[PDB]
RNA sequence: CGUGAGGGAAAGGUGAAAAGAACCCCGGGAGGGGAGUGAAAUAGAGCCUGAAACCGUGGGCUUACAAGCAGUCACGGCCCCGGGGGUUGUGGCGUGCCUAUUGAAGCAUGAGCCGGCGACUCACGGUCGUGGGCGAGCUUAAGCCGUUGAGGCGGAGGC
RNA sequence: GUGGAGCCUGGGAGUGAGGGCGCGAGCGAUAACGUCCGCGUCCGAGCGCGGGAACAACCGAGACCGCCAGCUAAGGCCCCC
RNA sequence: GCCCCAGGCGGUAGGGGAGCGUUCCCGAUGCCGAUGAAGGCCGACCCGCGAGGGCGGCUGGAGGUAAGGGAAGUGC
């Protein structure tokens, strides 16, 4: 049973004991979020819409990472234009506890 | 209060506009001289004041 | 204002004393800035493109060489030559207002003595010129060599005899000095250069 | 074990000799006197001298079985070039950088 | 006092050349182009950030394209239905189950041609 | 170097100690390998460290229907280290840098590359702001006295 | 009408070679990627981004950054794409 | 009231602000250093937005130098 959820503006197939990083959420590592289930894909494959009624994903946050560091470096020429940039998306790691109904 | 504690007040001392050390100074190239011209020469203009 | 301890043989007396209850901090950093700026030798010199010892010859003609344009080799773009903007015989000292000289010495003064470590004395019937001497009377007045101390009195008997101690600093009260007094955890004067001192920011 | 001699200092251009040199690597021993022998190269000369004395080194200095001994791995390292003058036409004058080359030569026991 | 360039020019130029590891010839060997180099690889780097969104998408839009056709209908068919049908499941997901999950996203297009 | 007046270089560093490598071997020698001294010998005299350019030598990936300001994103493959690191086969995108220009990828200028030197300062005046001192007051210069890194006096003078 | 609006007082500027497009004119030949003006815009400085194949000023739109999210602009929806 | 609220964040000339690093003075008759300084090479490790900083491995063999300030022959 896998299921389709959204966070950070986001669209997520998911499926339990799955370990997905997202958006940096506001949780305490270790704790525990319901998510919005765009769609139950299984079985019963019922079609959020625009979500899932009664359904809901149980994630307990793995904890809040650090992407690698993006180097974004603009640079125009014959300008005297450069901006280099040091840059670290930062993520909520998480495990896929269930998929409530 | 021994001399590592001997700090002046915050701007009583300031650093100076130093020119010419690239473009992420901001005060690169030119050393804000602007382009060419007789004010931008080595030297610079006459008198502005007359 | 700041009682302050005076160690002799007839025990430990005190003073009011009269000092600026308030200390500034960036005042003494303004002449300690002082004192450390008028004392610099300031003998950096270079020589320019007229000072260096070469010749004023074109090297090569303007034109037609191939070669880029140059004057003379003293010039500051060859390895070589005279250096632009090079530092000169140049004078760091200058006056610092009298009114702030005194005041700030007068502050550091109250900085270490109403924090405790000032200390007149009132004579040296221990030291006679030897440093042991000064070193037992010393520890027998209460010190142990951890607290670099300021050391300022008119007894050549005394600061002669304890000049070689690395964490004492020997000063005739003349040569009081802000710098000095930040210099040292602890603060030592005989009550002649109390005097002196009061004179001094009188 | 591999030995090992180097000419080094070799008054001669590093890039002629790198033929040479490169034409011995891998070779067995016996094959790399005679091919030396009869290369028509300057170089092939110094390339015999130091590979011969490789193999002294291999026999007396650190012991192997000459049966066995093949150019593992030789190379010219480039040396100190001694620049001249050339005389030019029109009183301008050129500089030839008399090549010097350093030379090795490694030996090993090839088995089987 | 003076202050030769000591150490501090050689420092950069190295870090200007560990970015520059693996480029073409003096690109990687150079100072000089390697700082060249980078900052096109900088320009690269920012525009192509901007550009794989697009591209993904781009990808998205044309495996959902085939899926949905293979069922009748074409690509624009199928997002006008979701869309009516008060679906919300992005390109991305769409085309996943569409290679994983014919029978799901066969659903898809099932609520899809519905919302006809 | 210049007839000459005159111009004018480069060029320091073994090791604590020469203890500077006896002797053997290869070699005409050089040089090399051993041995030996040495804390160390890629400290061996062309000697502290020893960077880059440059040069080669081995290994990993990769390349002979193939299009390219050399990169960048994705995917895949391979190899390595254990999730990363190296290579790029493919696909997408993509007109070097500097100056000077309305306008440069420009077939406008400069640069062969690397390493080092290389350019907005100082003095004394003025003006603005500012951190502090004093305040209808502020303030000393020359010099003098002191230490010999100690400051004080000095009111002449200036505002 | 609260805006990187306005005014005043001071310090520091650079700029004083502009250009294209539209419109209204002059000159020109109702020629010029021409010249010279006015109003405006853009570039300059936005050769950052989409379209126009390619293209500074034509159309869209003002690039703080990241995301393997979504909606549209001009422009497109036979393949390249 | 360190956090939240709203808004802003293309950029040459140019104006302003904020930092990083180099040599040297104070800190320092101090502290680190043969158990290895500086320096060199390397890192996919950590800090920072960056200038850079740590930390680690090997080379190197003897100097380096804090917090906090000052002064420049300071960044190619």
């Amino acid at each position: 049973m896998f299921a389709i959820v959204k966070t950070g503006g986001k669209q997520y197939r998911v499926e339990p004991g799955l370990k997905l990083r997202v958006e940096k959420l506001d949780a305490e590592p270790g704790a525990t979020v319901e998510l919005p289930v765009l769609l139950l894909g299984g079985e019963k494959t019922v079609v959020g819409t625009p979500v899932v009624e009664g359904a809901s994903v149980v994630a307990e946050v793995l904890g809040h990472g650090r992407g690698k560091k993006i180097l974004v470096s603009k640079f125009k020429a014959k300008v005297q234009y450069r901006r280099k940039k040091g840059h670290r998306q930062p993520y909520t790691e998480l495990l896929i506890k269930e998929i409530r109904g | 209060m021994k001399l590592s504690d001997l700090r002046p007040n915050p701007g009583a001392n300031k650093r100076r506009k130093r020119v010419g050390r690239g473009p992420g100074s901001g005060h690169g190239k030119t050393a804000t001289r602007g382009h060419k011209g007789q004010k931008s020469r080595s030297g610079g203009l006459k008198d502005p004041r007359r | 204002v700041y009682q302050i301890p005076v160690l002799s043989p007839s025990g430990r007396r005190e003073l009011a004393a009269d000092l600026p209850a308030e200390i500034n901090p960036h005042l003494l950093w303004e002449v300690v800035r002082w004192q450390l700026a008028k004392r610099r030798r300031g003998t950096a010199s270079t020589k320019t493109r007229g000072e260096v010892a070469y010749s004023g010859r074109k090297i090569w003609p303007q034109k037609h060489t191939g070669r880029a344009r140059h004057g003379d080799i003293g010039a500051p773009i060859f390895v070589g030559g005279g250096v632009v903007f090079g530092p000169k015989p140049r004078d760091y000292s200058y006056t610092l207002p009298k009114k702030v000289r005194k005041k700030g010495l007068a502050m550091a003064v109250a900085d270490r003595a109403r924090e405790g470590k000032l200390l007149l004395v009132e004579a040296f019937a221990g030291v006679n010129g030897k440093t042991k001497e000064f070193l037992a009377w010393a520890k027998e007045a209460g010190l142990d060599g951890s607290e670099s101390v300021l050391l300022v009195t008119g007894n050549e008997l005394v600061r002669r005899a304890a000049r070689n101690l690395p964490w004492v600093v020997t000063l005739a009260p003349e040569g009081l000095n802000v710098y000095d007094i930040v210099r040292t955890e602890r603060l030592v004067m005989d009550l002649d250069a109390w005097e002196v001192f009061q004179n001094r920011i009188g | 074990m591999e030995a090992k001699a180097i000419a080094r200092y070799v008054r001669i251009s590093p890039r002629k000799v790198r033929l040479v040199v490169d034409l011995i690597r891998g070779k067995s021993l016996e094959e790399a006197r005679n091919i030396l022998r009869y290369t028509n190269k300057r170089g092939a000369y110094f390339v015999a001298k130091v590979l011969e004395s490789a193999a002294a080194n291999a026999v007396n200095n650190h012991d192997m079985l000459e049966d066995r001994l093949y150019v593992k791995a030789a190379y010219v390292d480039e040396g100190p070039a001694l620049k001249r003058v050339l005389p030019r036409a029109r009183g301008r004058a050129d500089i030839i950088k008399k090549r010097t080359s350093h030379i090795t030569v490694i030996l090993g026991e090839k088995h089987g | 006092p003076r202050a030769k360039t000591g150490v501090v020019r050689r420092r950069k130029h190295k870090k200007i050349l560990k970015l520059a590891k693996g480029y073409w010839g003096l690109r990687s060997k150079s100072f000089r182009k390697a700082r060249e180099t980078l900052f096109a690889a900088g320009n690269y780097a920012y525009a192509h950030r901007k550009r794989r969104k697009r591209d993904f998408r781009r990808l998205w839009i044309v495996r959902i394209n085939a899926a949905c056709r293979q069922h009748g209908l074409n690509y624009s068919t199928f997002i006008h239905g979701l869309k009516k049908a008060g679906i919300e499941v992005d390109r991305k997901n769409l085309a996943d189950l569409a290679v994983r999950e014919p029978q799901v996203f066969a659903e898809l297009v099932e609520r899809a041609k519905a919302a006809q």
